[PDB]
């Protein structure tokens, strides 16, 4: 939602002040022509609306046309950038890393109620996933949802204001899942995998471990995750993410 | 149309971006598994991707690793390079940091402590690996090489400002002119408060300027008449080093030569040229009607201001055919660069000396005619 | 194998003794190891400079692998990326570290 | 209330006035409503050369690969046929992709 | 540049028909 700070938008911050700073300095010199006056008379050369003192032919009309002309560069370069902003329109992620988590606190963020994901920053002596861990153990209501899609909806009822951990390959299927209105960011906070297991002592183990082996080297389980999440992904990332032709003023 | 494609054009992430677009040349080392993988990859990217390098001319594959480094580096972001992410973190965070890591792997790969096949001691090395990566301990350790060791931030990596608004340097080349603008007008104001205080020799003194500036007006004409080298033309094959030095007419070329090749190609191109000889020569010719009754002035300081206001018609009538002729020529050779100069086109594409000294013919056409209605006045 | 940041020199590698000259991310992994196993290391350099690879015309590993095939050498400790060649000779333990191919580009330039 | 209302039309865009309030109250009420009016003009062109941009931007697509690629407008066949039967039957990736979207549409 | 030259001949032409007003009207008063 926008408004009053975000109007400032296609000038910057440090460009607000300098328009305001540079034009002083303008009316100082009008002055001797005829201080108190002429900063209503450098008004008439703001933008437009042209004033009544008129420096003919001494070296007022430098300082009364060189400003002028000065302000003319402007407002076509903030036009020009605000039709950059009203065109292009990328509506940017806030945060990637987790450590924003720890930084902001606008935005609640929990795990499931049960698991190694909610043991994880409960076990990680990281002062960023202890934070977090302090965080959500004082997050009030609880950030510790019940079931996954529990904090799924969550996210979706919340309104990007809860932020919810799970695993990425889940949230790389999820995000496929309609109505796709949630994401991933950033990277994992952690190395897990994903093994095949056999009881201690088994003959098939070893072949079976051989073809994890084989099968990751020559990308068909690579072949194979395209198949589960992008053949069937319901919504196609390149053909999903590329669909914005929306219109008119705010 | 400046700022829309400037934020349309998005850097990369996929390599299925490479396999999309060919701006950026890409490859990986000359030798090893990260060449192998897109000439195994049977992936339909993987394999366009190595179905381009290949094809990629001069040779991507570079022979060292730092070799690749440099080469995103003096490429300039037109080269990429492919190697292993752990790596990728290690030399992005080696100075000049110039370089980063975008995207993620294109593939699952794994360190993995080695042992004998079948040594005792094998299995308590590899419970220690599920036990110290399984406490973050290796996660710890991984902050310590790249990042407590890492000379380029801890957390700035995520410092950089990503779709920020337009600078304050755009706008610092006009104040120069600005501020320099109010530092000449102060001293205006400082010597007309003398001007007004301190004070035939003025109608006719700065008459005599209107005639010695139209003699330089007459001068400089000339002088882009024969420009020694319109363009420092440069073919420079790193074949052999091509310096074309090539005049306004006479086409010279640089061990020291000089040919004319006038008269380029298109026809409606040479009726613009056929039209161009017709602007210079009349700003030439108007000129010297501009002598004429000025050299009748002399004869009065020896009608009068009725014969002097129309001579000051005509050398503007001169100086505006020659602002079409020094448009003619111009754009007659930014035509001929969108032609592809036939056999002396420059790298170096920077217009003459005597041009920027054809300017200042012109200027004393003008100049001269602002003192000469001065003169009017009386 | 000298690699950084896995296994670094010294700068006063002269003045310092065996596993001390060595720096590097495999070093402090080959501390806590003989913290988890209970043994004196010795960190040896690879002499080709090769990480294990397999000739075509002799047959023969060379690198660190046929260190450990030949008994050269007992144990690895090294940036060495899994294959299935490399397992059908000698041992790996579970993947510490999974990587892949990145995109190393540029940098924005300020300009 | 008389005549100001066409001076006021000196500060409605442009086209300054002649009433001068030169150093009193009303030089900020002849500049902030002038301030306000160039706002609205300002973001109308920038609003309009959105409009003309994107809607030459869009390009009507010929290829049925761009139906794999895009996904707002949407496609089909006849509910019998060989040329339903064709997306079912082609392997090509494209072609399966458009039959994955259908029976999915 | 094509796209500014084509202005130029209504500029250039735009002056040299001012000037034969410029003298009918010398004679006109
Ligand atoms: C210029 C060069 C160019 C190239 C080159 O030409 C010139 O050609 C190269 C050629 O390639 C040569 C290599 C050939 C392969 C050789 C392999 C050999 O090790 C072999 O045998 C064992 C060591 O002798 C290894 O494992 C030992 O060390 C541990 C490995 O992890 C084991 O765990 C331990 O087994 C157990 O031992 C008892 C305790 O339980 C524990 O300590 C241990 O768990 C083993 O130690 C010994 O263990 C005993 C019981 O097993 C046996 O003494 C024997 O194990 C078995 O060894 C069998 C071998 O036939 C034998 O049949 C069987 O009865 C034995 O029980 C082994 O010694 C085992 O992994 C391996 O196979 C190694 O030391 C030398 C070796 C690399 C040779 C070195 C020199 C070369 C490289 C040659 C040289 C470079």
């Amino acid at each position: 939602k926008p408004g009053v700070f975000s109007f400032l938008d296609p000038l910057a911050y440090e460009i607000w002040m300098c328009i305001v700073f540079a034009y002083i300095g303008v009316s100082v010199v009008l002055f001797l022509v005829s201080i108190f006056n002429s900063l209503w008379f450098s008004l008439g050369a703001f933008m437009q609306q042209g004033c009544d003192i008129s420096p003919r032919s001494l070296s007022g009309r430098i300082v009364g046309g060189v400003w002028w002309f000065f302000t003319l560069i402007i407002i076509s370069s903030y036009t020009a950038n605000l039709a950059a902003f009203l065109t292009v329109e990328r509506m940017v992620s806030p945060i990637e890393s987790a450590e924003d988590l720890s930084k902001q606190t606008e935005i609640a963020y929990g795990t499931l109620d049960s698991g190694s994901t909610k043991e994880f920053f409960r076990r990680s002596k990281i002062a960023v996933f202890d934070k977090m861990w302090t965080y959500m153990r004082s997050a009030e209501p609880s950030v510790f949802v019940r079931t996954t899609a529990e904090g799924v909806a969550r996210v979706r009822k919340s309104k990007g204001k809860y932020a919810y951990l799970l695993e990425s390959t889940m949230n790389e299927y999820i995000e496929q899942r309609k109505p796709c209105d949630t994401m991933k960011v950033g990277g994992n906070l952690d190395s897990k995998g994903y093994g095949i297991a056999t009881p201690k002592g088994s003959s098939l183990g070893t072949p079976v471990n051989l073809a994890v082996l084989k099968l990751s080297e020559q990308g068909v389980l690579d072949k194979l995750k395209n198949k589960w999440w992008y053949d069937k992904g319901e919504c196609g990332a390149k053909d999903s993410g590329s669909k914005e032709k929306t219109s008119a003023l705010s | 149309a400046f700022l829309t494609v400037e934020r349309m054009v998005s850097p990369i992430e996929s390599a299925e971006d490479l396999s999309k677009q060919t701006e950026i040349a890409y490859g990986t080392l000359d030798s090893g598994s990260t060449k192998e993988f897109f000439r195994r990859s049977k992936i339909a990217v993987f394999d366009k991707m190595w179905t381009y390098m290949r094809s990629a001319e001069p040779s991507v594959f570079v022979r060292t690793t730092a070799e690749g480094v440099a080469r995103v580096r003096k490429s300039k972001g037109k080269y990429a390079y492919l190697l292993e992410s752990t790596m990728n973190e290690y030399i992005e965070q080696r100075k000049p940091c110039d370089t980063m890591k975008v995207g993620g792997n294109l593939d699952s790969k794994g360190y993995g402590i080695a042992t004998p096949k079948g040594s005792s001691l094998g299995t308590p090395v590899n419970l220690a690996v599920l036990k110290l990566s399984e406490q973050g301990v290796l996660d710890k350790l991984k902050n310590k090489w790249w990042y407590d060791k890492g000379e380029c931030g801890a957390k700035d990596s995520g410092s950089k400002e990503k779709t920020s608004a337009l600078s304050l340097s755009n706008v610092a080349g006009v104040f120069y002119i600005l501020v320099g603008g109010l530092g000449l007008a102060m001293l205006v104001a400082l010597i007309e408060f003398c001007y007004k205080s301190r004070a035939k020799t003025s109608r006719r003194g700065r008459a005599l300027l209107a005639v010695a500036l139209n003699l330089l007006a007459l001068l400089f004409a000339t002088t882009a008449f024969l420009t020694t080298y319109w363009c420092q033309g440069t073919q420079r094959v790193p074949f052999q080093l091509r310096r074309f030095h090539t005049g306004i007419w006479y086409s010279c070329e640089e061990g020291e030569k000089c040919r004319s090749f006038i008269d380029l190609a298109p026809a409606s191109e040479k009726g613009v040229l056929w039209l161009s000889v017709v602007s210079e020569v009349l700003y030439i010719l108007l000129l010297v009607v501009g002598f004429s009754l000025m050299c009748l002035e002399l004869l009065h300081s020896s009608d009068g201001l009725k014969l002097n206001a129309f001579a000051a018609v005509f050398t503007v009538l001169s100086g505006l055919l020659g602002m079409v002729a020094h448009m003619m020529y111009t754009q007659v050779f930014q035509v001929t660069v969108s032609l592809g100069p036939e056999d002396w086109r420059p790298h170096s594409w920077d217009y003459g000396w005597s041009f920027c000294l054809a300017w200042g013919s012109f200027t004393c056409c003008m100049a001269a005619s602002v003192t000469t209605l001065n003169s009017y006045t009386k | 194998i000298l690699e950084s940041p896995y296994v670094m020199m010294k700068k006063n590698h002269e003045m310092l003794e065996g596993n001390e000259r060595y720096e590097g991310y495999c070093v402090d992994l080959a501390a806590e190891i003989a913290k988890h196993c209970g043994f004196k290391y010795k960190l040896t350099i690879v002499g080709d400079g090769k990480y294990g690879a397999r000739d075509a015309d002799t047959k023969i590993w060379n690198g660190m692998v046929g260190e450990l095939v030949y008994g050269k050498a007992d144990i690895a400790i090294a940036p060495l990326t899994i294959t299935l060649v490399r397992e059908e000779v000698i041992d790996f333990s579970k993947p510490f570290m999974s990587l892949g191919i990145s995109i190393m580009i540029k940098k924005p330039q300020k300009s």
